[PDB]
Parts: structure tokens; C-alpha cells; sequence
């Protein structure tokens, strides 16, 4: 509608306001990933001969067969978690006919609300963690300082009981019974991720405080705000050009205002989410490039 | 589905027939969207009647198209033998279909 | 003046497929204004709207011959084409390619331009 | 002769009087867009005037003296002549007999005559200072009743620099004006709605403009209010399909409303006993009210009175009546008072109108019109179009009437006394009262609007029974019952209609939208960008040769010029490679894009680095001989500004 | 090379000149100048005016409180970290990767 | 308005009678008798702390 565009341009610079702030997040989101997981000078790869001093890695190193080249565990992970929209295209058809009418994204993409697809695809995040995977169990904590060095595993595996205080002797005289701890210990995380529904809580609940507030912003629409219509074409056919213009107002306003109250709710998740990515980004560098000393 | 339509129909020249066409209540019943078309033999079907009782632009009046409930009626007044072909109804039966009738041999005397 | 004229095999054994192709003159398919379809003429039985299909590439089935059927269009050619498959000896009609008006142009749900008509006869 | 060429970035003029220095300001105004085709005349007809003219000259004989504008160039119109003397400027707005090709002779005097015939009827007169080469630029607008003229002449070795046009002259002369000839090579361009970005310098001139839908760069500039753009991505405004046609689509309805038996009634009911009359199946006239009763207005809740004949009801009721003046006040929603709660009550959420005029003339008599009755007394209060016509004792008290009245026995009804020698608010005045059903059954009452065609499968504007909108209309396979006349979705839009005429069900779908990218390397490496339609399929790009069926104005040829889709959407200038570098500028996706090596923007797969095979096994072990001393900065924040804000001065001032 | 710090800077100088030219807007009233709404209209229309005026001009400031309160959260804890790195990188040895 | 007025160096056009700032609040005015430009400039102010 060309009067009521008319008509908010007289509120000045908030719209341009909310688009840089949702800019701002937008791009946040993006170098949250990056710094998490770009944290490897060269995509490592482990030799074809894939034994590790009797440590199996089969269930997370990368799957060949698969378009994704995720790992077992991987797969098991992405099926955990349904997203809401992706991002990416959307073609005439999804929107068409009565198809639209069972799916809120249509409804939302034709209110303006779009979602845009991360920069970094999941076959490049696998990659990362791969490249991350293969350096730790071919050079231990040598190339998150420098070149990867490698190290037999078992031999790695020495220095992180003298990391704790243990005498090397130990983990050599006890090796196929440590190498089986971490089997069966790897396999119970594997039917645990397999058996329960409802492991991967906390991104699922990112996935759905996002898809409630875009709910929330197109259901906000359906309100009148003290006009007479919450449609504006019904307020442009049923009334002359002054009191049209005085219902608008107040749709404007009101719709004005549920738009700022997205925006600062997102604001403050996002500031949330960047503390959650710092947080997995030092785990990542401290834990995975190395051995902690810091305890829990 | 199909419309009910009679086999054949007779008349002498002058006098007026009716032609009836039954559908459903989600065809005929439906929809002011019932079309008639007249088939001369060694011809393709041509469109007499739309939208019930519409004259396409050269269509002699003496055509009448009209709708009861779930019966459409095709009346030709002054019949003659000009008039002497296969008609068939259709009817607009919703999500973007269409049924059509099973014919009536119009015959002169 | 509009003109439709068809091409495809009239002749046709049981478990084949048709190709018919009906080639639209004095017109633009690709204006949208119309749709495109095919209608069936058997012996002994009434007409049969098999289904039509529109410039942006929509199609509407009949839904008895929905599942072995497929409308298609090209408007580089000015022309659309019908692929019946499955064929048996019920497919032995007259098949028509006639313009519908969807009241766009007019005339409400209308089929006024008519094809020549082509015979397909199905036999071993 | 007439020739064509390039406007460049000539033709910018002043907006208006506001002095501004050391600024970029936006103006949406009628400015010759940059890069336009002028016309170059070296000459004879009367050229168009359109919204505005741009008129050019580069010639130093001086023979180029003035300008003709007007309608009809004869004495049956007004016509404005300016002619530019040796010693001074005349404009005058008679009426002139202009000739087929005016010219000025000169024998020294200057004839008048070889332009018109003659100048009958004046109505306006006007007389000032008289306006390597010399190139001289006007600029002719006729908005607001008057005539805006700004000029300026630059020495030239139509150039490439930047001059600005300062207002010349304006004349407030009311006339029409739809063509203009010269008065004897000169240039014409038009004038179009466009909004400028212009750089005012220290010295408050305009000195550079950014033209902003020229192009993707020129939009960019203007939404960073900006004169460089730096590396990146930038999104700028959404392109939207617009509607080609309108379509008003209104039930099959014939004959015409008795609203003239309703007002020009020979008596009107009592209030307490008010006539109801239904008005259906028949087509409204609202307009034409006004010459049935001498009310000087209507009184509408909501809904405009000139907006009735745009719209259907699926029935309308007229209540007549007649009260007297100071209780007119009372017919409306929400009041209170012995009309209202007694014998006429309107709901809270009436939609309607009221009519009510003085009718001392017929409803008063000398000896007192007692025909007119009102109740006084009631138990409880009426509901909404609740009629009470009843006539029992009223019973105050507690001891009871037996029908029979007396004290505290009042009769319910009491009359007026309307007589010709009262004032105003006693005086009586007929009212009535029409009340509009909207929407739910199918409409019987409509305005005066004629029905077009249905048109599909293109997006227009529609009006289906005074439901407006803009959209793509289609079959629908939804299963609306027969009871249901639209369809809403879950913002409360509606999606479905039923047409009036046919009675099929039509979905609505908005017409085809999305945002829109401009990738740039910085203006300071080059100038060409890529364009990036977010979330389309490339197939779907809009692209749209004419001018008023597309937002952005500019446009990228999708086939001519580099087309790639990107999960993100179609980028279009950007030529896509399958050799893998580090993201330079992201589009998402993995997809990147930047300006390289004859320079041009590429997209490619963004790399996360070399891959690098361990030289594992059983028994190796790598270490090392050496080593390098390393020092790298960190740079983190640690205060922001600290800011005050005196919040009564920022918003009251002083 | 120093970016962050620039852009620390840019951010509130941007906030601080979107607050002064929120104060040309009108906000649906006849004016976005006080002097010319009570110069041109009486007591009671010039009082609807100003309260239009007013009601954009505060959500305004509300606007720009609202967001540098979240900008002084995420300041605090680059703040912290960099405390942080002061005890532990300066004043000491770090075993911590990175 | 209120203010201080100064002789101002804004070289205003013959056509111009104002000038106008940042957040659109009139700032030079032309005088209508003697035509001269003058600057327009807020009173003194600042906050207090105690
Ligand atoms: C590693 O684990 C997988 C899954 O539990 C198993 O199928 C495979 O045989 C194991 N590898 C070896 C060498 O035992
Ligand atoms: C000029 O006359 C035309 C009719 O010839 C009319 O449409 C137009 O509105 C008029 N313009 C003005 C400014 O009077
Ligand atoms: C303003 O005018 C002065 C001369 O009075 C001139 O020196 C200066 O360059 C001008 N400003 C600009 C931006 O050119
Ligand atoms: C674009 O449209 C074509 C034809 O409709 C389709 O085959 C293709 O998959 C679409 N693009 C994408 C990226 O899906
Ligand atoms: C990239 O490779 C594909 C084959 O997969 C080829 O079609 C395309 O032309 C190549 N692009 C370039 C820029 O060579
Ligand atoms: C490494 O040791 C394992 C276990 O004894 C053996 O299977 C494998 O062949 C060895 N690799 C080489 C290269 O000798
Ligand atoms: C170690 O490196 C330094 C500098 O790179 C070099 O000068 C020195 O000779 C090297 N020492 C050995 C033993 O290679």
C-alpha cells in the first residue's frame, strides 16, 4: 500500500535501524561458526591405514560414502535436530495453491520475514571438524602450536597420563584394556544418540525460540491497535483519505512496535549466542588443540 | 464422474426440445459454469452456450441455456434441420477440472 | 485467426506411449491468457477432459487418468504436447487440442478454439 | 533536424530556497535523470511539454530569443509567451493567435508580429533584466499554478562536469500547459519523478548528485547516503512485480434501491414506534440521497459516505423516525439518554450512517403536533434494534396500577408539541438511519460499479464485492463450503475468494517479490558491481522491459550478463569460476565473490585451506630440531563513550 | 589494523547522529519544528501536535538507550576477557592453547 | 525561536531567505528590512553536577 508507505516514511530512520541491527546479528552469526571451528591451518587427513594402538575412531571420522562425508555420530546428530528454514531457495509452487495454507514460512516470507542462508555449509563445518579430528589423532596437541608432528597414538596416549599425573608405564602395561574402555565407552554414546529422542535439547530450543518470534512478529499482524480493521485494504476501501490516514496511523504504529520488540529480543539472544560460541570456541582450542588442566 | 445426459432426443421442425444434463451437487450444482457444445459429423465440437446461459459472439439465440438445482437444459426453439448434430454438457467441477456429458443425438423428422 | 493443428502417432500398441503434439498458430501460448488441453473422444462414449496446461508450466489432471498422463509446453515452438501412457484399448478416441478460457479472455470456462482431431487407434 | 544524444549529468537545479552547506541531502523531485535521451534540434512543430522541460542552448548569436507555451496555441486558450529583448525580458500571458511558425523579426526594431496574429484578452504581464563557449540551461516546470524557471550559463572549451541551475524566476499564472515551441541548435530533454542525492560544499553549492535508480551503485550511494562505497554487500531496496491490470468483479444485480420512498415518506413513524425497512437485491446510489431530503450531511461510524458506492452488502436497513433536535444527538453508538434507552438504541459496534434534517415545515402545526409520541418510562434498557410498542401502565411504585393509571401510574407514552415557533433544538427533525451488513453472506446490495473480466494467472489489482487487493489469482482446490464466501490465513489476510459471478473459488498469491544485493568492490578500485536476488530461482528473475511493471527502475540484463544461482539466490555480473580461493566477499553458501584479474567481479567455492596428509604409522615420530620466536598482537576493546543526554532539551528544546 | 577499536568509535558516533536526525522527523504530526506547530496553530491543536512529537522523540531515545545498554554488556565483556588476559598472559606463564 | 543573533558569513543566494541544520532546525535567517544574513545560536546551557 502506497499510503501507508507514505505514511511511515514521516517516522524517520527506525526501520533502517532495526535492518542494520538484524545485519549486525546476521553477519555475528557467521563469525560465531568461523571462529569455533576455523581453527586448523590445513585440512589434515589421517593415512588410509586406520589403526590407532587398537583405538577405535570409525564412528567419528568422516563417512566416504555419504554426499555430506559426515561422521556416524554426525549423522546421528543432524537427524536430532529439525530445523525450521534452512535459508535457502524457495521457488513459486511452495507458496502456491493450497499449500501454503499448511506452512507458516509461506505466510512469513510473504509478510516480509526471510531467512538467510549461513555462509559456512554443513559439508564445509564437517570438513573443519574432520581436519581438527585427524590432527588430534595423528599429532596430539603439535598442530594447534606449530606444524602437525606425528606421534603413534599409544605414544600420544603416554604423554596425556603423564599430563595427569600418571606414570607412563600404566597406560603401556594396561593398553587393550584402556583401548576397550574407550570402545565400549564410544559405543554407549553411539546408542545413547540412537535410543533417546531428545539429547541435542538446547539447539532445538535455539531453533525454536527463533521460529516462535517469527510466529509471534506474522501472528502480530492480525491485531487492530485501536483501528477499526487490522487490514489495511479494508480501512483504504471503507474510509475517505483523512480518517484512513488516522487508522493507518495507528497500524503503523502498532505494527512499528512489535518490529522493535523482535529486534531487541533478538538483540539480547544473539549476545547470548555469541557467549555460548566464545565459550565452545576456548573449549575448542583448550580441550581439543590440548590437554586441560582446568578441572570440569 | 460423468453427466447424466439422455441418449438421443427427437423433435419435429418448428418446435422447441430440451436437452437435460445431470450432474452432482459439486459440478452443475456448484458453479454457474455449465457449457454446451454442438458436434456436426466430420467436425470438431463447437461451444453454443457458456456459463449457463451465454451466447458465444455468432451463436443464434434460438439456443437457451438455463440451470434447476443440479440439472443443466439445453432449449432449441425452431428447430430445423441445420440443427442436427451430438450435444454434449460440460461443467466446471472445481480444483481447475471438468466433466462432461455423455451426448444426446438430436434428430430431425 | 487461431489455428491448432496436431502431429502425433496415431497409431499405437498396448503398454506404449503417446506423443501427441498440437502446434498453435495466429496466437502466443506464451501470453498466459489461455490454458491448453486435451480432450478424448471415444467411440460409443461422450467427451473426456483429459487435462490442460498453462505458459508458466501448471498443469490440471483428470484425477482417473492422472497417474499415467503428462502435459507438457513449449513456447519456443508455440505448441504443447500430451504423453498417455499405458495404452490399452480404451485409448482408441479422437483427441482433440482446444484452447480453454478460464475467464481471463472472456468467455468463463469455455472451450471455444478446436483442434482437427487425430484418430489413435490401439491394437497388438 | 532532430538528432539524438546524452543528457550525462546536466539538468540539476536547486529544490528549493533552504540554504545547506557542507551536506548531502535527499530530494525527491522532477529532475532530468542522469544519462537520458535529449533531443537535438538544429532547426518546425510544436514540441510537448509532458511534466517538465529541460532546455539547453550553446549558441552566441543570441537568435535563440524565447519560448511559446500553452494548450491550443490559438486565442480559444491562454498561452504564456516569454521574449528575450536586446535590453530586457517581457512574459506575458494573453491570449495569442500564435502562427504556425513563430519567429522575430528584426528591421533597429524587433516586430512582434510574424509570432501572432493577435493578443486578445491579457491577463498578465511581467518585465525584467534580459538572461570557448557560452552554454546556457533552463529549466521549465508548471506545478502548484506556477511557473518555475531556473537557469545558468558555464563557459565550455553538453559537457561532463556538474553545474547547478539556481532558480531564475517564478510566475504564479494558472494556465494549462501540454506544449512549447522556440523563438528564434538547442537541446530538450524531460523531466521525471526522481529522488537526488546532492552534495552541498561549504560554500552551499551544489557541487556533485547521485541519481539513485540510475543503476544498482547509484541506489547503493543513496542508501549509504554516501559518495564511496567501500568492499562488500550491501542490501538495498526489494524489487516487487507491480499489478497490470485492475479487475472489479460484483454480483449480477439489476434493479435499483427505494431509498426515495424511504425519504420522501408523506409521514415518518414515532420513535418509539420506528419504521424498519430492508433493502436488498438491488443496486445503491448513494450520491443521489442528497436530493431527496435537504440534510446538509451524513453522520457515518465506520465507513465514508463517498466511499458507499464502492462497496456490496448482503443487506441494508433503513429506520425512520422523527425526534426533536436536541436529542438528535442520541442516534449514534454509545450514548445514553430517553431516545436511547427507551426507544431507539443504535449497537456499540454499529457501521452505518446516520441522516436526520429539520422538518419544522411539515411535522409542526399552530395548534401543536401531537401525532408524535416518544416513552418515557421503561423497566430496563432496549437492546440494539429492539422495538417496544407497547402501551401498559407504567408502575413506579411499589403499589400496583391494575391497569388503571394515576400517581406513580404513569402511561408510558408521552407526545411532543412540536410547533413552527420553537427553536431549534425543540423543533422536530426526521431521521433515518441506515445500517450496512459487511462481508459474511453473499452480498444483494451493491454500489454503482461495473463488473469486468476475471483475469487469472496475472498479478492485478482486484475488488470482488468492495474486498480490495493486489495478487495472482488461481483455481483453488480448497473445499470451501457452500456458506463460505473467503478464505484468511494466519494473518488474517484473505487467500481465497469465491467469485460473485461464477461462484468458483480463486486462490489470492502475492505478487512475485524478494530482496536485492549489490556486491561492490569499493568505488575506489572500480565501478561495476553484481546483483544478487536473494532466494529466487534464476528462472524466476524479474526482468521487465517496461518501466511501471517493476520497482527497481534500473536493470541488469539476467541473460546478457553473467547469470549464477547460489543457494542464497541469482547473482547476476559475477562470473563464476572453479578455481577456490579465501572468501573475500561472502554471498553465503559457500559462495564468495571478488574483483580479480581485463578486471571483472568472479564467484567461486570458497576454500578452507590446503589439505595436508599426516605421515602417520606404527613407529614415526616428528620433532623438532629448531625454532622461531613469534609475536602477534591482540586488540581488545575496553571502553566506549560515555554519553549524556539531557532529555528535555532533545525533546522540548527550550 | 586496529578495527575493532574504529569500530567501537563509528558505532557510537552512527548512534549519536541517528538520535539528531530522528529530530527532523514528524511522526504523523503537521510539523517536525516546535516553534512553527505554537506559532501556527492555538493551544489546544499545537498540544496534539507536540504530543506526536513527543511520543516519536522519546521512543527515540528509548531506541538508543535500549541499544547501548546491550553495546556497554558486550563492551563489559570484551572488558573482562582483556582483565583476564592482563593476569594471566602479562602477570604470568598461560598453560591455556590459544 | 530564542537565541543569540550574530553577523553571519554563510554565503546565502539572493533567493535564499533561511538555512537550515542537521536536525532541520532553522539556523541563519536573512533580516526581511535590512536583507542582511545573521547566524542564530542557542542560548548558553550545560549540565550541572553537584
Ligand atoms: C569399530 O567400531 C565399529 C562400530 O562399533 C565396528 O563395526 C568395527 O568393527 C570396529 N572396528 C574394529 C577394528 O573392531
Ligand atoms: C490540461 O488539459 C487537459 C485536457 O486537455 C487536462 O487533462 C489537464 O488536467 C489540464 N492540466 C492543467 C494543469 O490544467
Ligand atoms: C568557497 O569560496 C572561496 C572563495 O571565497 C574559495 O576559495 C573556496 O574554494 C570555495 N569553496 C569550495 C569548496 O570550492
Ligand atoms: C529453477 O527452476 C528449474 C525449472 O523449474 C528447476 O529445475 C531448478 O531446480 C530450479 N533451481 C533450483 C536451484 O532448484
Ligand atoms: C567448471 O567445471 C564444470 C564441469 O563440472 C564446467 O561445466 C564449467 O564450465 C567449469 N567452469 C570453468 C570456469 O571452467
Ligand atoms: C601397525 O600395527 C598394526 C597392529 O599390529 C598392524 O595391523 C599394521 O599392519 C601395522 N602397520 C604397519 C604399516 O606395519
Ligand atoms: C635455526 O634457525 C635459525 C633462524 O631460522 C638459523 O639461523 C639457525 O642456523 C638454525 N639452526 C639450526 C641448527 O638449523
Amino acid at each position: 500500500s502506497t499510503e501507508c508507505s507514505n505514511l511511515l516514511l514521516q517516522y524517520g530512520s527506525f526501520c533502517t535501524q532495526l535492518k542494520r541491527a538484524l545485519t549486525g546479528i546476521a553477519v555475528e552469526q557467521d563469525k560465531n561458526t568461523q571462529e569455533v571451528f576455523a581453527q586448523v591451518k590445513q585440512i589434515y587427513k589421517t593415512p588410509p591405514i586406520k589403526y590407532f594402538g587398537g583405538f577405535n575412531f570409525s564412528q567419528i571420522l568422516p563417512d566416504p560414502s555419504k554426499p555430506s562425508k559426515r561422521s556416524f555420530i554426525e549423522d546421528l546428530l543432524f537427524n536430532k535436530v529439525t530445523l525450521a528454514d534452512a535459508g535457502f531457495i524457495k521457488q513459486y509452487g511452495d507458496c502456491l495453491g493450497d499449500i501454503a495454507a499448511r506452512d507458516l514460512i509461506c505466510a512469513q516470507k510473504f509478510n516480509g520475514l526471510t531467512v538467510l542462508p549461513p555462509l559456512l555449509t554443513d559439508e564445509m563445518i564437517a570438513q573443519y571438524t574432520s581436519a581438527l579430528l585427524a590432527g588430534t589423532i595423528t599429532s596430539g596437541w603439535t598442530f594447534g602450536a606449530g606444524a602437525a608432528l606425528q606421534i603413534p597414538f599409544a605414544m600420544q596416549m603416554a604423554y596425556r597420563f603423564n599430563g595427569i599425573g600418571v606414570t607412563q608405564n600404566v597406560l603401556y602395561e594396561n593398553q587393550k584394556l584402556i583401548a576397550n574402555q574407550f570402545n565400549s565407552a564410544i559405543g554407549k554414546i553411539q546408542d545413547s544418540l540412537s535410543s533417546t529422542a531428545s539429547a541435542l535439547g538446547k539447539l532445538q530450543d535455539v531453533v525454536n525460540h527463533n521460529a516462535q518470534a517469527l510466529n509471534t512478529l506474522v501472528k502480530q499482524l492480525s491485531s487492530k491497535f485501536g483501528a477499526i480493521s487490522s487490514v489495511l485494504n479494508d480501512i483504504l476501501s471503507r474510509l475517505d483519505k483523512v480518517e484512513a490516514e488516522v487508522q493507518i496511523d495507528r497500524l503503523i504504529t502498532g505494527r512499528l512496535q512489535s518490529l522493535q520488540t523482535y529486534v531487541t529480543q533478538q538483540l539480547i539472544r544473539a549476545a547470548e549466542i555469541r557467549a555460548s560460541a566464545n565459550l565452545a570456541a576456548t573449549k575448542m582450542s583448550e580441550c581439543v588443540l590440548g590437554q586441560s588442566k582446568r578441572v570440569d | 464422474s460423468v453427466l447424466t445426459q439422455p441418449a438421443s432426443v427427437s423433435g419435429s421442425p418448428g418446435q422447441s426440445i430440451t436437452i437435460s444434463c445431470t450432474g452432482t451437487s459439486s459440478d452443475v450444482g456448484s458453479y454457474n459454469l455449465v457449457s454446451w457444445y454442438q458436434q456436426h459429423p466430420g467436425k470438431a465440437p463447437k461451444v453454443m452456450i457458456y456459463e449457463v446461459s451465454k451466447w458465444p459472439s455468432g451463436v443464434s439465440n434460438r439456443f437457451s441455456g438455463s440451470k434447476s438445482g443440479n440439472t443443466a437444459s439445453l432449449t432449441i426453439s425452431g428447430l430445423q434441420a441445420e440443427d442436427e448434430a451430438d450435444y454434449y454438457c460440460c461443467s466446471y467441477a472445481g480444483s481447475g477440472t471438468y466433466v462432461f456429458g455423455t451426448g444426446t443425438k438430436v434428430t430431425v423428422l | 485467426q487461431v489455428q491448432l493443428v496436431q502431429s502425433g502417432p496415431g497409431l499405437v500398441k498396448p503398454s506404449q506411449t503417446l506423443s501427441l503434439t498440437c502446434s498453435v498458430s495466429g496466437d502466443s501460448i506464451s501470453s498466459g491468457t489461455y490454458y491448453w488441453s486435451w480432450i478424448r473422444l471415444p467411440a460409443g462414449q461422450g467427451l473426456e477432459w483429459i487435462g490442460r496446461v498453462h505458459s508458466s508450466g501448471s498443469t490440471s489432471y483428470n484425477p482417473s487418468l492422472k497417474s499415467r498422463v503428462t502435459i507438457s509446453v513449449d513456447t519456443s515452438k508455440n505448441n504443447f504436447s500430451l504423453k498417455l501412457s499405458s495404452v490399452t484399448a480404451a485409448d482408441t478416441a479422437v483427441y482433440y487440442c482446444v484452447r480453454l478460457d478460464n475467464c481471463s479472455a472472456g468467455y468463463c470456462h469455455a472451450f471455444d478454439i478446436w483442434g482437427q482431431g487425430t484418430m489413435v487407434t490401439v491394437s497388438s | 533536424t532532430q538528432s539524438y544524444t546524452n543528457s550525462f549529468t546536466r539538468g540539476v537545479y536547486y529544490p528549493d530556497k533552504v540554504f545547506r552547506s557542507s551536506v548531502l541531502h535527499s530530494t525527491q523531485d522532477l529532475f532530468l535523470p542522469f544519462f537520458s535521451n535529449v533531443t537535438w534540434f538544429h532547426a518546425n512543430p510544436v514540441l510537448p511539454f509532458n511534466d517538465g522541460v529541460y532546455f539547453a542552448s550553446t549558441e552566441k548569436s543570441n537568435i535563440i530569443r524565447g519560448w511559446i507555451f500553452g494548450t491550443t496555441l490559438d486565442s480559444k486558450t491562454q498561452s504564456l509567451l516569454i521574449v528575450n529583448n536586446a535590453t530586457n525580458v517581457v512574459i506575458k500571458v494573453c491570449e495569442f493567435q500564435f502562427c504556425n511558425d513563430p519567429f522575430l523579426d528584426v528591421y533597429w526594431m524587433e516586430s512582434e508580429f510574424r509570432v501572432y496574429s493577435s493578443a486578445n484578452n491579457c491577463t498578465f504581464e511581467y518585465v525584467s533584466q534580459p538572461f570557448f563557449k557560452n552554454l546556457r540551461e533552463f529549466v521549465f516546470k508548471n506545478i502548484d499554478g506556477y511557473f518555475k524557471i531556473y537557469s545558468k550559463h558555464t563557459p565550455i572549451n553538453l559537457p561532463q562536469g556538474f553545474s547547478a541551475l539556481e532558480p531564475l524566476v517564478d510566475l504564479p499564472i494558472g494556465i494549462n500547459i501540454t506544449r512549447f515551441q522556440t523563438l528564434l541548435a538547442y537541446y530538450v530533454g524531460y523531466l521525471q519523478p526522481r529522488t537526488f542525492l546532492l552534495k552541498y560544499n561549504e560554500n552551499g553549492t551544489i557541487t556533485d548528485a547521485v541519481d539513485c535508480a540510475l543503476d544498482p551503485l547509484s541506489e547503493t550511494k543513496c542508501t549509504l547516503k554516501s559518495f564511496t562505497v567501500e568492499k562488500g554487500i550491501y542490501q538495498t531496496s526489494n524489487f516487487r512485480v507491480q499489478p497490470t491490470e485492475s479487475i472489479v468483479r460484483f454480483p449480477n444485480i439489476t434493479n435499483l434501491c427505494p431509498f426515495d420512498e424511504v425519504f420522501n415518506a408523506t409521514r415518518f413513524a414515532s420513535v418509539y414506534a420506528w419504521n424498519r425497512k430492508r433493502i436488498s437485491n438491488c443496486v445503491a446510489d448513494y450520491s443521489v440521497l442528497y436530493n431527496f431530503a435537504p440534510f446538509f450531511a451524513f453522520k457515518c461510524y465506520g465507513v465514508s459516505p463517498t466511499k458507499l458506492n464502492d462497496l456490496c452488502f448482503t443487506n441494508v436497513y433503513a429506520d425512520s423516525f422523527v425526534i426533536r433536535g436536541n436529542e438528535v444527538s442520541q442516534i449514534a453508538p454509545g450514548q445514553t439518554g430517553n431516545i436511547a434507552d427507551y426507544n431507539y438504541k443504535l449497537p456499540d459496534d454499529f457501521t452505518g450512517c446516520v441522516i436526520a434534517w429539520n422538518s419544522n415545515k411539515l411535522d409542526s402545526k399552530v395548534g401543536g403536533n401531537y401525532n408524535y409520541q416518544y416513552r418515557l418510562f421503561r423497566k430496563s434498557n432496549l437492546k440494539p434494534f429492539e422495538r417496544d410498542i407497547s402501551t401498559e401502565i407504567y408502575q413506579a411504585g411499589n403499589k400496583p396500577c391494575n391497569g388503571v393509571a394515576g400517581f406513580n401510574c404513569y402511561f408510558p407514552l408521552r407526545s411532543y408539541g412540536f410547533r413552527p415557533t420553537y427553536g431549534v433544538g425543540h423543533q422536530p427533525y426526521r431521521v433515518v438511519v441506515l445500517s450496512f451488513e459487511l462481508l459474511h453472506a453473499p452480498a444483494t446490495v451493491c454500489g454503482p460499479k461495473k463488473s469486468t473480466n476475471l483475469v487469472k494467472n496475472k498479478c492485478v489489482n482486484f475488488n470482488f464485492n468492495g474486498l480490495t487487493g493486489t495478487g495472482v489469482l488461481t483455481e483453488s482446490n480448497k473445499k470451501f463450503l457452500p456458506f463460505q464466501q473467503f478464505g484468511r490465513d494466519i494473518a488474517d489476510t484473505t487467500d481465497a475468494v469465491r467469485d460473485p459471478q461464477t461462484l468458483e473459488i480463486l486462490d489470492i498469491t502475492p505478487c512475485s517479490f524478494g530482496g536485492v544485493s549489490v556486491i561492490t568492490p569499493g568505488t575506489n578500485t572500480s565501478n561495476q558491481v553484481a546483483v544478487l536476488y536473494q532466494g529466487v530461482n534464476c528462472t524466476e528473475v524479474p526482468v521487465a522491459i517496461h518501466a511501471d511493471q517493476l520497482t527497481p527502475t534500473w536493470r541488469v540484463y539476467s541473460t546478457g550478463s553473467n547469470v549464477f544461482q547460489t543457494r542464497a539466490g541469482c547473482l547476476i555480473g559475477a562470473e563464476y569460476v572453479n578455481n577456490s580461493y579465501e572468501c573475500d566477499i561472502p554471498i553465503g553458501a559457500g559462495i564468495c565473490a571478488s574483483y580479480q584479474t581485463s578486471q571483472s567481479i568472479i564467484a567461486y567455492t570458497m576454500s578452507l585451506g590446503a589439505e595436508n596428509l599426516v605421515a602417520y604409522s606404527n613407529n614415526s615420530i616428528a620433532i623438532p630440531t629448531n625454532f622461531t620466536i613469534s609475536v602477534t598482537t591482540e586488540i581488545l576493546p575496553v571502553s566506549m563513550t560515555k554519553t549524556s543526554v539531557d532529555c528535555t532539551m532533545y525533546i522540548c528544546g527550550d
